[PDB]
């Protein structure tokens, strides 16, 4: 998902030029039986348009 | 071609230059004594004579 800083979501208030936004995302691991969680130290946001730009 | 990249930011531009507050303070104090200066202009002499006050129906 991907929001406002509050609670506001991007339909209700769609962005201006500049703000303050946060992205959380979630990951899961299979060993046989269950699903368990995965933790690595290292994972990448990247926001380009053509060429990236963070 | 599989490693790890560089984490990257961005470059704002400057803003705009503003002015310090204690000179515009003093400048809408000159225009507020030349407007009064306009007002007693006008009452000193012979142009704001209320002669013609129309007073009736
Ligand atoms: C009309 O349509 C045109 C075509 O669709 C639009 O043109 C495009 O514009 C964009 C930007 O306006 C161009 O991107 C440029 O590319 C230049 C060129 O570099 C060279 O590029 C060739 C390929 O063309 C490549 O083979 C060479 O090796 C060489 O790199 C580049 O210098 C610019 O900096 C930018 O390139 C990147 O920009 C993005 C973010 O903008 C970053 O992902 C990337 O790292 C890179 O550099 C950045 O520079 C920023 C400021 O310049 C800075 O904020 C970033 O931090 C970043 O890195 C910096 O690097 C400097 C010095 O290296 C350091 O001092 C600093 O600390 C930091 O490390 C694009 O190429 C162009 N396309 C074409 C086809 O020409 C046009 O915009 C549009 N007109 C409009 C919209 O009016």
């Amino acid at each position: 998902v991907h929001s406002h800083a509050d609670g506001t979501s991007y339909d209700e208030e769609p962005y201006k030029i500049k703000d303050k936004v946060i992205y959380s995302v979630g990951f899961s691991e299979w060993n046989g039986e269950e699903w368990l969680p995965h933790i690595a130290d290292d994972i990448q946001f990247e926001l380009r348009q053509v060429d990236p730009y963070y | 071609k599989f490693g790890i990249k560089p984490e990257i930011h961005h470059i704002f531009h400057a803003e705009p230059k503003r002015v310090a507050k204690p000179i515009a303070v003093i400048f809408v104090l000159i225009i507020f004594i030349t407007i009064l200066s306009l007002i007693v202009t006008w009452l000193n002499s012979c142009a704001a004579a209320f002669n013609n006050i129309p007073t009736g129906v």
